[PDB]
């Protein structure tokens, strides 16, 4: 709850803002609006673009690349809102920036933010 | 035995006696010194390879054999997408089914038949020893068994650690043995966040145990004809390379113009690029993808020619969802991608980088 | 006791450990079933709004639907589709108004129809479920117009086209009973039966007056189309029941949801969707509390359950929350749905014991309308 | 503060939900978004239509007819939300009904709800 | 001690008692002045949003402006007009996208220009004040585009027309210095000067790199167009000051907002608008607190004040709330504005003593951006 | 003094000796038995009034004098809105400036000049006593003083309780002496919630001490020409009644077609309706407003004729903001409004309500 304190990752609940894969998530967890950890809710459109972070997993002591992708074409879900910034850099380093609405490549040119999924796309380094 | 089988394939691989006029072996077009590709300059440069007759050229670029062993057998997955197999169009099920085909290809090694292959193997006392120890007495007297056995040895040989060492800088950095340079890390980050990783990664998510930077799928990225290579091929100006649609049994018109996603390992040293070797430079191959994203006039121009890229050979079935990402790669990001892809070079090919 | 969020963390961990791969994609909602529940959020008159699609058995959000200004949701009883009538403006809340109907696939949640309603004809009001209504066959949507005069819009869902407006008397609400027929409640205390065609003045017939001018019939009556049962509470918890199953109005004996002593002690119904009706069980559910007579839109903390035939009270549940709207699933062992506009939370109760089972929070800004499909 | 308690009018603060004139207000007090008790905020449009209530004024013991008017063409203000229903009748008696968006007659055909004003139009009877 | 709501109640009682008539009408906001403050609510990525026009001295909302999806607000320093670049869709958040610029009269709040931006060219991002910018003469609006590449749109407000997109390098933000000139911050570590004549490719000049790759400059620098002062803090509170008054960039001596001892104690800037700059006083204001290095977007409870010329600390205030954004009025004895996203409240402080004077609550869902006109 | 001035006015009011042929008094066109309106049939029905010559018809309907004394003197308020005055076009500032005009109007009482009026006053011994007691000796010898004094007297008379009793059922209900019927109460609620209250209530907000159901403003509601009345008046087919623009000093073309909002008191008994008496029935006057709100075909048809209401006499400066309410009055609400307006009848005229 101390918002300024160093972020403490857990691996027990994907809907909480301290879940390890959400280390640089911005917006809402898609699992709270009909998606899942790594899938978009029905009616929304999955972006191909992504921002990236290296998120430490406390379970196996390994650091993974989470490439956050947005589900787009819906108004923001308003469920499980979260904002974390582990290794998040300013806009001029967009690959690591999370204020940006990464809805690019989404079907039907959907550009409104609904929620974010947290898939692993590699080990860090 | 599995060591011996490979050892037999090692012999066959560099043996010109498997060509009609005994001028070429597998190693002639798949030069172990050039990441198992063809260094020879032909009528269309390095775009296509010359066969045993000294005149005939293919219509397709000779791909690397490195890491081909990691490709699954050809199949259709639950999503309806074809995956795996061998050849740019996947017409071969796997390495075994593929191995015998160059031998009998008239524009390649040009043996008239399996019988002729068997006769050549039979002339070699070391093959009578090597084959019979592995396959039984009289194997070489049966053209069908001899041919199939030769195919199995070559496939087995292609499956050795020598063809897939995983000792590239990428591999070392992923084992925590060293770090990417600033430029390389940027390249990697771009690669996994931009559309590249949609086709040039094994899995959609998770971590691959043995990444080869290909999902094994088939895609039409809308490449033009390679004019001089098509000319050298002798297939005629009326000819269309339909890609995967050419595989016997594939009837689905949605597969026309689609080609297997190549592995990007050793990509820095295996130019020219694409199924028809149209691009000599790696940077050009990268810049091609900008034609679907960038609105700058220069994105429409092949920098190697200073002219428009050209219309797709096959105008339909383009992977537009993946290709039209909405984001242009600037020169800094192209530099970064080149830098990252250079790390996909096997240790023994690192001196080739200059 | 393990939450859906914990179970998912467990499964994701096992997938990572097993090296299991999956493709990031657009999910389908599970097939429409008896325990699907829809929660609409009129958002205290905000220009844009949200509907929440919920699995009542798991207490999970399975999908959402965006809407404009005070849209009217409908749900096909057979589960084949959902729809709303909605309103947008060219510059958020200002500029050119477009009124339109959308039909949605119930599993993809994709719009299958977008039907423009000419001349901005929708009634803009705090959401009353029966101000927009489907015919039993689900081929026609009917919507109420207030301005410039009471009217009913006819939308052909099959042909995906607007048909016509119907001139009606000074009446309110739309309760369809047949492909070409609905009932309305009139200022004069009667019901109007409206039998309509593609063209021509509709055949409008008034029933007898069934209540005095000083009995006040609430804006949120319960209507079971499959039973033809209209359950209409007054401000005091007196309940009018009208049987429309014959196709004509038949007036049933009135029942009192509260006892005389309770009424003497200040017990009144109150909230938004104050009444629910279970068809198979023939049961009436009423949101009640101790309140002043003019506090009839405030939350209630109690639901009374009574037999629709005899008026006999079967239960009085202490809900344990500030509840504005109720509704029930229409299957055996039904769920009692209890929505809190203040908590923005749908509370899911066992309708037999009244026990809170689970809850779905964060349902927008001021969620008010619960809809379920009667699929049995 | 007890929501079910009988409404208790005061005449000392117009931004509070218990202010006497707000006895059948539904929505937002215009005074809280740049209007005043009886005027609309800039950029909005004054409806000509109204709903009525007899509201008791604790200052002078008189009951006054308040003909509420909506200020329209803007998204709901979100400030000083209030809902009271003294004498409020169901929709079929619309002159006393307060769920209806009473935006009719507003300039530019504005029909979105922003806030409500509370002017006196007569004495009760 | 008498609140605005109480004074209004007495005046209304006096009017009624004296029989004083008055016509219900549309109010005009008071003339723009130094103490007027705008608060924008991007509403946590909601499809529609709100701007609040506030009198800082009274602590009163004097007006509002509706916007679409993550609009960019601008406010002319001379008080002559306000504007935003905004984004709407034909079905709430889905369908056809329209990007557009609106100019408003600052007392009527009426739109005086609505200028459509072709090919949906806006950069959609958490609101950064300097992603959209007026030229000092106020006749031109410049907006940033990220897709397909960094680019800057030229909107002629005088002729109420879109002009063209300018190709730029890999650079970010727009700081106008003249009718035909703006600076950007580039990935390589330089600033880009962009000079655009009425026709052709712009003339782009880079300065020398002024910060290393490992030094992170925040998304919300302060820029005083009238001073030509660019105040850019890093993640550690190191402050880059660039003078642009001569028309070219001149890099002022770097200054540290925190002491080495505080930095070691974990003191770091954090929030949204973390820096304010007062022009007359030549004074820098910074949101700081104790925090982990990657909690850079969290609220801060402290503000430090330093002389821009010498970098001596002049004051340190305990704000008494979770503050995300700060700004100041540009008049003498200025107000310090402290906006809490969490509380949805603007806290108005005396900039000299840091004492809380008054507050305006209920400012939307997640208010983040404070804008003031520099009128002196 | 106050009593006497008024009592003098009472005498003048019923005196036909103020007309050329001596056939006609104020009371002829303003009949105390008909809420001070004209019951006489002319060539245009009861729409316009016949003057002293027995042939000349006016072009405007004869309004009630009841409650006229409550109207403020003509002025323009800070809103730029003209208010008050007398006549449908407010060309007279007040009751005194008005009073003398019918006397000198050749289409009405038709006296040649002030001298001829003074002469008639001079002939009556009762006037010599009455006038001189109030205005001094030799008043009737000065045509200007005598005319002005007669005006003064007549104005004073119209300001008495006789003309504004405030004893209608509405007034009694507002005092709490009785209650409205459900229909009347509905009508009242409609009247104060619909657009009527925007023009037919004294105030914008608050409560009026002496309500007379007009804001005293000028509005063009877009009425057609009364064809038979316009024919009877003889003003010509090409004639346009500009309403307020006709007042000398008013040059603003935006005031063209605007008329003073009439008090709705005694409206049920002072038919026919509007400035040109175009509508016979109270219901018809009410239904006219539906032309701006209803979409039904019947809404643009005048039920008295079965034909369209007609093209407006002045098709500019219509009060569209107030008229285009967006809500149509159904028959129940029209019934209700009729019933409410009937409660605006002074007690002495309640027996007239049956006819
Ligand atoms: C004349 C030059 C030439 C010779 C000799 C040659 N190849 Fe090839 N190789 C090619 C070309 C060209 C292709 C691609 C043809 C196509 O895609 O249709 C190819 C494709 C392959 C592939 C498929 C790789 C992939 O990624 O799809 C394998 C495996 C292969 N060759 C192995 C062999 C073996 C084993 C021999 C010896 C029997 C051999 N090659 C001899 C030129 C040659
Ligand atoms: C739609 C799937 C897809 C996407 C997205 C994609 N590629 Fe490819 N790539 C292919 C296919 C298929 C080929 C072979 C095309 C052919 O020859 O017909 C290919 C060929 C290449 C080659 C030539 C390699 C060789 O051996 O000839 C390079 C280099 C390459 N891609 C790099 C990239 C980079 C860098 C990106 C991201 C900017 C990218 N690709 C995006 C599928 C894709
Ligand atoms: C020939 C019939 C006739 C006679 C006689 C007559 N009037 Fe009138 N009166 C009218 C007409 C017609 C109007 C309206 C004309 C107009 O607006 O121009 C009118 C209007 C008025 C008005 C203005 C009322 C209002 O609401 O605007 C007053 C006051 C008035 N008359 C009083 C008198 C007095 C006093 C006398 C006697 C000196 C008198 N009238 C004689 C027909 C008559
Ligand atoms: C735009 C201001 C305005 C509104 C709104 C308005 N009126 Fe009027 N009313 C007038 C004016 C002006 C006249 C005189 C018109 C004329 O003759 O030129 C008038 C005339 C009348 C008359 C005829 C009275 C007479 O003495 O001739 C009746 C009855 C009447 N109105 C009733 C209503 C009712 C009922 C409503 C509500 C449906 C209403 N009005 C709405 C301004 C208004
Ligand atoms: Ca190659
Ligand atoms: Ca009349
Ligand atoms: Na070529
Ligand atoms: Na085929
Ligand atoms: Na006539
Ligand atoms: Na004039």
């Amino acid at each position: 709850t101390d918002p300024r304190a160093k972020w403490v990752p857990q691996d027990n609940d994907i809907q909480a803002c301290d879940y390890w894969r959400h280390c640089s998530i911005d917006g809402n967890i898609c699992d709270c609006s009909g998606g899942s950890l790594t899938n978009c809710p029905p009616g929304t459109k999955l972006a191909t673009a992504s921002w990236v972070a290296s998120c430490y997993n406390p379970t196996d002591g390994q650091s993974y690349l989470i490439a956050y992708r947005d589900c787009c074409g819906y108004n923001v879900s308003g469920r499980c809102p979260c904002l974390n910034t582990e290794g998040e850099l300013p806009v001029y380093r967009p690959e690591f920036a999370n204020d940006i609405i990464w809805c690019f490549g989404a079907e039907d040119d959907a550009m409104t933010y609904h929620c974010t999924i947290s898939p692993i796309v590699g080990k860090a380094s | 035995a599995d060591d011996a089988l490979a050892a037999l394939g090692a012999q066959l691989f560099v043996d010109p006696a498997l060509s009609r006029n005994a001028t070429q072996s597998c190693a002639t077009c798949h030069d172990p010194a050039r990441a198992f590709t063809d260094p020879r300059e032909g009528k269309a440069g390095l775009a296509v390879s010359v066969g045993d007759d000294g005149q005939s050229h293919g219509d397709r670029n000779t791909p690397t054999l490195g890491y081909a062993a990691l490709v699954p057998a050809f199949h259709r997955d639950a999503n309806g997408k074809y995956k795996g197999g061998q050849f740019w169009d996947g017409r071969a099920d796997d390495l075994k089914q593929q191995a015998g085909q160059p031998m009998l290809n008239p524009v390649e090694m040009a043996m008239p038949d399996r019988a002729a292959v068997a006769a050549r193997l039979r002339d070699d006392p070391a093959y009578r020893t090597g084959f019979e120890a592995l396959f039984g007495k009289g194997v070489l007297d049966d053209p069908e068994r001899a041919f199939d056995a030769a195919a199995e040895a070559l496939a087995a040989y292609q499956a050795t650690g020598e063809f897939s060492p995983f000792d590239s800088k990428y591999d070392r950095v992923m084992r925590g043995e060293e770090k990417f340079t600033p430029l390389e890390e940027f390249g990697y980050t771009v690669f996994i966040t931009w559309n590249c990783r949609l086709c040039h990664m094994q899995r959609k998510q998770g971590v691959a145990e043995r990444e080869t930077f290909t999902n094994f799928e088939y895609h039409n990225i809308g490449l033009p004809v390679n004019e001089t290579a098509r000319e050298a091929s002798g297939l005629g100006a009326d000819h269309v390379d339909h890609g995967l649609l050419a595989r016997p049994g594939i009837e689905d018109p949605a597969q026309s113009g689609r080609f297997k996603v190549p592995s990007l390992r050793n990509v820095a040293v295996t130019g020219p690029y694409m199924h028809n070797g149209v691009f000599t430079d790696l940077r050009t191959a990268i810049l091609f993808y900008n034609k679907y994203t960038s609105r700058r006039p220069e994105a429409k121009i092949n920098p190697e020619t200073g002219a428009p890229w050209g219309e797709p050979e096959v105008a339909r079935n383009l992977s537009l969802a993946e290709l039209q990402s909405g984001l242009m790669l600037d020169d800094g990001r192209v530099d970064a991608l080149v830098a990252f892809l250079e790390t996909l070079t096997d240790r023994r090919y690192e001196p080739l980088l200059e | 006791q393990e939450t859906q969020g914990q179970a998912a963390a467990r499964a994701a961990a096992a997938d990572l450990a097993a090296g299991q791969d999956d493709e990031p994609r657009i999910l389908e909602a599970p097939a429409p079933d008896a325990r699907r529940v829809y929660v609409n959020d009129p958002a205290h008159f905000a220009a844009v709004t949200q509907q929440f699609v919920i699995d009542g058995e798991a207490g999970r959000v399975i999908g959402m639907i965006d809407g404009g200004f005070l849209p009217n949701p409908v749900v096909a009883d057979d589960g084949s589709f959902i729809a709303h009538a909605s309103t947008v403006f060219s510059r958020i809340a200002r500029g050119e108004r477009t009124d339109y109907v959308e039909v949605f696939d119930p599993v993809t949640l994709l719009p299958t129809a977008d039907i423009e309603l000419p001349d901005a004809p929708r009634f803009l009001v705090g959401t009353y479920p029966w101000m927009t209504s489907l015919t039993p066959d689900g081929k026609t949507l009917l919507f109420y117009q207030f301005s410039p005069a009471p009217a009913v819009g006819v939308v052909d869902l099959e042909g995906k086209a607007f048909k016509r407006m119907l001139d009606v008397p000074d009446c309110y609400h739309i309760f369809p009973t047949a492909p070409d027929t609905f009932f309305m409640h009139c200022r004069d205390g009667s019901l109007a039966k409206v039998a309509f065609g593609t063209e021509g003045t509709p055949e409008i017939t008034h029933t007898e007056v069934f209540h005095p001018e000083d009995e006040f019939l609430i804006n949120h009556p319960a209507y079971s189309q499959k039973a033809g049962r209209l359950v209409w509470p007054t401000y005091t918890g007196k309940i009018h029941q009208i049987d429309l199953s014959s196709g004509d109005a038949k007036f049933l004996p009135a029942v009192e949801a509260l006892t005389e002593a309770e009424r003497a002690d200040g017990w009144r119904p109150g909230g938004w969707q104050q009444v629910a009706y279970h068809r198979a069980l023939d049961r009436i559910y009423l949101l009640v509390d101790q309140r002043d007579e003019w506090r009839h839109k405030t939350a209630s903390r109690f639901v009374v359950v009574l037999d629709a035939k005899t008026g006999e009270r079967l239960a009085k549940f202490e809900m344990g929350h500030e509840i504005d709207s109720i509704n029930v699933s229409q299957d055996e062992k039904p769920l009692l749905y209890a929505l809190s506009t203040g908590d923005k939370t749908l509370y899911i109760h066992d309708a037999e014991s009244g026990e809170e089972l689970r809850s779905v929070n964060q349902l927008g800004h001021g969620p008010q309308v619960i809809t379920t499909a009667d699929m049995g």
